[PDB]
C-alpha cells in the first residue's frame, strides 16, 4: 500500500558529468535495486542493497556507484556520463521475506547532450477542424504540433473546459527528427483530438493543447543570449 | 538401532571470491561416497554405493545435488553481504545430513548445520530453526531461508522419504562388507615412565573389524584396573587400531598378559604374556637406535 | 587460527626390521579444515603418500588419515610433519614403535 | 541470454487473442513471472507462476508454466488497444530474497484497430488565429493503408496513430503532414476511393 518513485523522470547529461538518480519507497522493503534497460537486451542489475549502507555490485556496476542512506532511499550515481549516451534506468524494491513481492519505479530517461546550447523548448500550435471534415464525417479533429524541442523529454496532454481528456485523443508514440543528420537533431511531435461536430461548433467549449517540457533548472545554469530553456508548460489555445 | 547414515558437507569460504565444498558419505564406519569440489559427479567408493536405486533414479539425485552445491555457495555469499558487520569471512560451514536405521522399518532423520565449528542450526519438521546457544543474529537468516517453500519441500522429501528408502537398499547391497569380521593382531612393547623405576607397558591391537573390542592387562584372572584404553584409530584398509597401556614398577612385568576379546575370534581370546617365547623373538625384530 | 591438530603415528602391522609395512599418520581436532601433511623418511619427504578424504566426527572434529608403505629399520627415522594456521611453526611427530 | 522471448514483435487484430512465448535455461527455476511495460513507463506485474505445471489468471491475462519443458506462455484474451506494450518474461532463481531475477528482452505487442466503416480522406487545418500555417493529413483509412516514411527532407510525415472515442465506440487511424495539401501522401499507397 504505497509507492516507489524515481527522481528525476528525465535527465539531461553532459559528457564526463557526474549524475545522481534518487529512488524512494514506502513499502518498508529492505532490498532495493538499480537496473539498466538497453534496447533489445533486457534489464541488467547495476547495484542492489540489503539496507543502509549495504551497496552490492551487480553484473553492470562498472562506471557507476550507489549509496543507501536509509531504508526508504537508494541513490545511483553515473560516474562519468558517456558521449552519445541515451539510457533508461529502473529502480525496484523487494520484501526480504517474500521474493515474489517486487515493485518497480516508472523509470528515468537519460539523454547526454554534446552541448547545453543544443537544448530547445517546443513551439506549440493547435489547428482548428476543417469544414470538409465537419460536413462529411459529422466529426471534428483538432490537431496539435510540438516542434523544435531537444531533447525529446515531453508530455503532451489535451484539456477541455479545464479538465484533461483521454477519449478521442491520440499522440504519436514516436517523435520526428527535424534534421536527421545531427546527433543533437531537434524533434517534432503531433497529436489529434477527435470530437463530435456538434461539440466543436459550440464556441462555449475551450480546447487547450498542453506540452510539459523537461529542460533545465537554476543550478545547471548557462550563459547565452537565448532565453533559458527551463522546465516549463507551453500551450496553444482554441474555442 | 543398528546403523547411522551420514552425508557430510564441508564448505570453506575464505573471501568474497574463493570457496570450495567437499563431501563424504558414511554408512556406519564405512565410506560409501566422496564428492570433491573439482569433481562434477559424485564418486562411488564402494561397488554397492548406488544401493538398490536405478541409473535414472541416481542420475536424478546427482543432478539435484549439482544444482544444490552451486546454489548453496552463492546463498552463503549473499547471507554474508546481508549480515555485514555481524559476520564476515573467513567462513567455515559443516553440514551433517542423514538418518539412523532401526530394525522393523523404523527410522529417524536429521540435518545438522555447524557454523565456525559450532552446532547452530537444524532442519526440524518443515523448517530451519536455531538450537540452544546459537547466536541471536541467526534469527534473520533463518527467517529468510524459511521463506523458501521450494527448498523446504525438497529437504522434507530427502529426509522423510529418500534417506530411509536409499539406506535400506544400501544395507541389503552392502551386507557382506558391513558384516565382515577381521581378526585383530596383538603385540607388546614398553617405554620408561616419568616416575623413576617405573615402566609403561603397551599392548598394540591392530587390524580388527568391527569396532567393538575388549583389551585388558591381566595377572592371571585378575584384571589390572590401571589399564588405560587409548582412542580407536583408523587403518587405511578399513580396520581399527587400539592400544592399552599399564604403568608398572620394574620387575612387575613377569606374570602379566594382554588379553583381547573380539567377535572375529569366536570365543578364542588372544592372550599375550609379557615374558613369552614370541614376545622375546618379536622384540628382537623390533630393536632400533631411538 | 582456532584449533590445534593432534598427531598420531603408528604402524599397520607389528614392526619387523627389514620387512615391508604401512605407516599411518592420523591428524585430528584441527580447525579450520585447511591443512598440509607430509610424511618424512630421514627428514626427506616421502614421494608417494596416500591421503584419505577429509571428514569430521559427530562432535564436528575434523580428521584425516595419511599413510605410506615403508620398511622399518634400526637406523632409518620416520616422521609426520603438519602445517596448520593454529601453529606458528610446522609440528613434526616422530614415529616411536615402542609407545 | 538465459531467458528468451518470441516473437520479437506481435501484431494482433483488436478483439482477437494474443499468444506470447518464453523459453529459459536458468537453474534453479523457482518461479517465472510476466510484466507489462508501457512506453516511457516502468514494469507492472501481470502474473506469477510457481508450480511444476501451473496456470494463473489476472483479468484478461492468463499464463501457463511448464518447468519440464522450461516454457511459459502468456495469453491475452480479447485484445484492447491499451494492451499495446512490451511484455517481459522474468525468471527468479530462488524461493528466497537471496535470489536473482533473470530478465527477458521482451515482446512488443502492436494492437491494430478494427475499422468496419472506413472513409479515407485528407483535410487542411489552419492555426488559430494569428499565423496561417497549413497542416493536412488523411484519416479514417483501414488497417492495410500503412503510411510510408517521408522520402522528402523538406516535408515531415508522422506515422499512423489510432484515436478512440469511448462513448461512441468509434476508432479511426490518422496521419499528419506539414512543411501542397493534395501532394503530401504521394509515396504512400492511397486507397483509390479517397475523399477530397
Ligand atoms: C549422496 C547422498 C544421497 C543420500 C540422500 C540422503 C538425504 C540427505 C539430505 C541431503 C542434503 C540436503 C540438500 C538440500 C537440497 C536443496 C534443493 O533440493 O532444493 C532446491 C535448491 O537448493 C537451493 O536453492 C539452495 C538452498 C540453500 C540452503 C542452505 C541452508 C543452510 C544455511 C545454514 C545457515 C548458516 C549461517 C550462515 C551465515 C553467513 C531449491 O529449489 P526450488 O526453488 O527449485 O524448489 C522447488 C521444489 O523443488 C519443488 O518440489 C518444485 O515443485 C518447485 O518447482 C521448485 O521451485
Ligand atoms: C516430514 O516429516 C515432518 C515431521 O514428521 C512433517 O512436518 C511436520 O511435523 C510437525 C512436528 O514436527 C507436525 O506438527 C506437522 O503435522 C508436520 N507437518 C504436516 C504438514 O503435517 C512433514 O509434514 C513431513 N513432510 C512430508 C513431505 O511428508
Ligand atoms: C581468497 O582467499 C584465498 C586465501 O585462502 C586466496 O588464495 C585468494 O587469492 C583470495 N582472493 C582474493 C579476493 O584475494
Ligand atoms: C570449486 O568449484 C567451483 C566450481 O565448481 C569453482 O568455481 C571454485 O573455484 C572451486 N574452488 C576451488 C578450486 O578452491
Ligand atoms: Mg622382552
Amino acid at each position: 500500500g504505497g509507492i516507489i518513485t524515481q527522481t528525476p523522470k528525465f535527465l539531461i547529461g553532459q559528457e564526463g558529468q557526474k549524475l545522481t538518480l534518487k529512488c524512494q519507497q514506502n513499502f518498508n522493503h529492505d532490498t532495493m535495486y538499480w537496473y539498466r534497460q538497453d534496447s533489445g537486451k533486457g534489464l541488467r542489475l547495476i547495484y542492489y542493497s540489503y539496507g543502509a549502507g549495504s551497496t552490492e555490485k551487480g553484473d553492470l556496476s562498472e562506471g557507476y556507484d550507489a549509496s543507501r542512506e536509509k531504508k526508504s532511499s537508494f541513490s545511483l550515481t553515473v560516474t562519468s556520463a558517456q558521449k552519445n549516451e541515451m539510457a533508461v534506468f529502473l529502480c525496484a524494491s523487494g520484501s526480504l521475506l517474500d521474493v515474489r513481492e517486487v515493485f518497480f519505479g516508472k523509470g528515468t530517461r537519460l539523454t547526454v547532450v554534446e552541448a547545453l546550447k543544443n537544448v530547445f523548448p517546443p513551439e506549440v500550435a493547435v489547428f482548428e477542424p476543417s469544414e470538409a471534415e465537419i460536413s462529411h464525417t459529422q466529426k471534428a479533429t483538432l490537431v496539435c504540433l510540438a516542434t523544435g524541442f531537444y531533447p525529446d523529454h515531453v508530455e503532451l496532454s489535451w484539456w477541455v473546459n479545464g479538465k484533461e481528456v483521454h477519449s478521442g485523443v491520440c499522440t504519436d508514440p514516436q517523435p520526428l527528427k527535424e534534421q536527421p543528420a545531427l546527433n543533437d537533431s531537434r524533434y517534432a511531435l503531433s497529436s489529434r483530438l477527435r470530437v463530435s461536430a456538434t461539440f466543436w461548433q459550440n464556441p462555449r467549449n475551450h480546447f487547450r493543447c498542453q506540452v510539459q517540457f523537461y529542460g533545465l533548472s537554476e543550478n545547471d545554469e548557462w550563459t547565452q543570449d537565448r532565453a533559458k530553456p527551463v522546465t516549463q508548460i507551453v500551450s496553444a489555445e482554441a474555442w | 538401532k543398528n546403523y547411522t547414515f551420514r552425508c557430510l558437507q564441508m564448505s570453506s569460504f575464505a573471501n568474497r571470491s574463493w570457496s570450495r565444498t567437499d563431501s563424504v558419505v558414511w554408512l556406519g564406519d564405512l565410506q560409501t561416497h566422496r564428492w570433491s569440489n573439482d569433481s562434477a559427479t559424485i564418486s562411488f567408493t564402494k561397488p554397492w554405493s548406488q544401493g538398490k536405486l536405478s541409473n535414472q533414479q541416481w542420475e536424478k539425485l546427482q543432478h539435484m545435488f549439482q544444482v544444490y552445491r552451486v546454489s548453496f555457495t552463492r546463498d552463503i555469499q549473499e547471507l554474508v553481504k546481508m549480515m555485514s558487520p555481524k559476520e564476515d569471512y573467513p567462513i567455515e560451514i559443516q553440514l551433517s545430513a542423514g538418518c539412523e536405521m532401526y530394525p522393523g522399518n523404523a527410522s529417524e532423520s536429521f540435518l545438522h548445520v555447524a557454523f565456525q565449528g559450532k552446532y547452530v542450526v537444524r532442519f526440524w519438521g518443515t523448517s530451519w530453526q536455531t538450537v540452544p546457544g546459537a547466536p541471536s543474529w541467526l534469527d534473520l537468516p533463518i527467517k529468510v531461508l524459511n521463506a523458501d517453500q521450494g527448498t523446504s519441500a525438497t529437504v522434507q522429501m530427502l529426509l522423510n522419504d529418500t534417506c530411509p528408502l536409499f539406506v535400506r537398499g544400501l544395507l541389503e547391497a552392502g551386507k557382506s562388507d558391513l558384516e565382515k569380521q577381521e581378526k585383530p593382531v596383538a603385540w607388546l612393547s614398553s617405554v620408561p615412565s616419568s616416575a623413576h623405576g617405573h615402566r609403561q607397558l603397551v599392548c598394540h591391537v591392530s587390524g580388527f573389524y568391527p569396532k567393538p573390542v575388549w583389551v585388558m592387562w591381566m595377572r592371571g584372572d585378575q584384571e589390572q584396573q590401571g589399564t588405560h584404553r587409548g582412542d580407536f584409530l583408523p587403518n587405511a584398509d578399513e580396520t581399527w587400531y587400539l592400544q592399552a597401556t599399564l604403568d608398572v614398577e620394574a620387575g612387575e612385568e613377569a606374570g602379566l598378559a594382554c588379553r583381547v576379546k573380539h567377535s572375529s575370534l569366536g570365543g578364542q581370546d588372544i592372550i599375550l604374556y609379557w615374558g613369552s617365547l614370541h614376545h622375546i623373538l618379536d622384540a628382537q625384530k623390533m630393536v632400533w637406535n631411538h | 587460527i582456532q584449533k590445534t591438530p593432534q598427531i598420531q603415528v603408528y604402524s599397520r602391522h607389528p614392526p619387523e626390521n627389514g620387512k615391508p609395512n604401512i605407516l599411518n599418520c592420523y591428524v585430528t581436532q584441527f580447525h579450520p579444515p585447511h591443512i598440509e601433511i607430509q610424511m618424512l623418511k630421514n627428514g626427506k619427504k616421502i614421494p608417494k603418500v596416500e591421503m584419505s578424504d577429509m571428514s569430521f566426527s559427530k562432535d564436528w572434529s575434523f580428521y584425516i588419515l595419511a599413510h605410506t608403505e615403508f620398511t622399518p629399520t634400526e637406523t632409518d627415522t620416520y616422521a609426520c610433519r603438519v602445517k596448520h594456521a593454529s601453529m606458528a611453526e610446522p609440528k613434526t611427530v616422530y614415529w616411536d614403535r615402542d609407545m | 541470454t538465459q531467458v528468451e522471448q518470441s516473437p520479437q514483435s506481435l501484431v494482433v487484430r483488436q478483439g482477437e487473442n494474443s499468444v506470447l512465448q518464453c523459453n529459459y535455461s536458468v537453474t534453479p527455476d523457482n518461479h517465472l513471472r510476466w510484466f507489462k511495460q508501457d512506453t516511457g513507463k516502468g514494469l507492472v506485474s501481470l502474473t506469477v507462476l510457481v508450480d511444476q505445471k501451473d496456470k494463473t489468471s489476472n483479468g484478461r491475462y492468463s499464463a501457463t508454466l511448464d518447468k519440464d519443458a522450461k516454457h511459459s506462455t502468456l495469453h491475452i484474451t480479447a485484445t484492447l488497444l491499451d494492451d499495446t506494450a512490451t511484455y517481459i518474461c522474468v525468471v527468479g532463481d530462488r524461493g528466497s530474497a537471496l535470489g536473482r531475477l533473470h530478465f527477458g528482452a521482451g515482446t512488443q505487442l502492436i494492437v491494430i484497430p478494427d475499422i468496419q466503416n472506413p472513409d479515407p480522406a485528407v483535410y487542411q487545418l489552419r492555426d488559430s488565429k494569428s499565423s496561417d500555417k497549413s497542416v493536412c493529413l488523411f484519416t479514417d483509412f483501414d488497417s492495410q493503408t500503412n503510411v510510408s516514411q517521408s522520402k522528402d527532407s523538406d516535408v515531415y510525415i508522422t506515422d499512423k496513430c489510432v484515436l478512440d472515442m469511448r462513448s461512441m465506440d468509434f476508432k479511426s487511424n490518422s496521419a499528419v503532414a506539414w512543411s501542397a495539401c493534395a501532394n503530401a501522401f504521394n509515396n504512400s499507397i492511397i486507397p483509390e476511393d479517397t475523399f477530397f
